[PDB]
């Protein structure tokens, strides 16, 4: 089966099911798992896996607010070594964004 | 431990003090320069344990805006998330 790592992917993803594929780890899973991530061993810990599903504070105030409105963000194009600069970005009511330069700009994409 | 310094007198703007945080942490070559991006990294980049020391932290604020805080911030974030960083504010 397709490891689902694309923007395209993962977004049609989480509008379908409402989470993300199976492939992602959230940053503290990946660390339970041995993930040291100065040391880029994410693949040997966790084969297959990329760093996705922590809250995003959207700290720039980029992706737009609404009350009740959290976000989240999961890593994209990654498959392993060292992380990339590519991420999708999820609302609670599935809004998506992605930045591929490392949140720089975002661009709506649902 | 992976140890930074910011020498606040130093930093004639936001740009400077990015760049700075740049070279101190080892971030990656696309570092966004942002805060979110400092977040990323600090959550899935940076290598623990960390000492960053910060000194002359109010002239740093005077020509950054409101982006001395607003970093200094993001650090004590990650830390209260458990990232193993240790802040030293001169």
């Amino acid at each position: 089966a397709q490891v689902i790592n694309t923007f395209d992917g993962v977004a049609d993803y989480l509008q379908t099911y409402h989470k993300l594929p199976d492939n992602y780890i959230t940053a503290s899973e990946a660390q339970a798992l041995g993930w040291v991530a100065s040391k880029g061993n994410l693949a040997d810990v966790a084969p297959g896996k990329s760093i996705g599903g922590d809250i995003f504070s959207n700290r720039e105030g980029k992706l737009p607010g609404k009350s009740g409105r959290t976000w989240r963000e999961a890593d994209i194009n990654y498959t392993s070594g060292f992380r990339n600069s590519d991420r999708i970005l999820y609302s609670s009511d599935w809004l998506i964004y992605k930045t591929t330069d490392h949140y720089q700009t975002f661009t709506k994409i649902r | 431990m992976k140890k930074a310094v910011i020498n606040g007198e130093q930093i004639r703007s936001i740009s400077d003090l990015h760049q700075t945080l740049k070279k101190e942490l080892a971030l990656p070559e696309y570092y966004g320069e942002n805060l979110d991006a400092l977040w990323d990294c600090l959550a899935g980049w940076v290598e623990y344990p960390l000492v960053l020391e910060w000194r002359q932290f109010e002239q740093s604020k005077q020509l950054t805006e409101n982006g001395a805080e607003s970093v200094l911030q993001v650090f004590r974030e990650a830390k209260a998330e458990g990232c193993d960083i240790t802040i030293i504010l001169s």
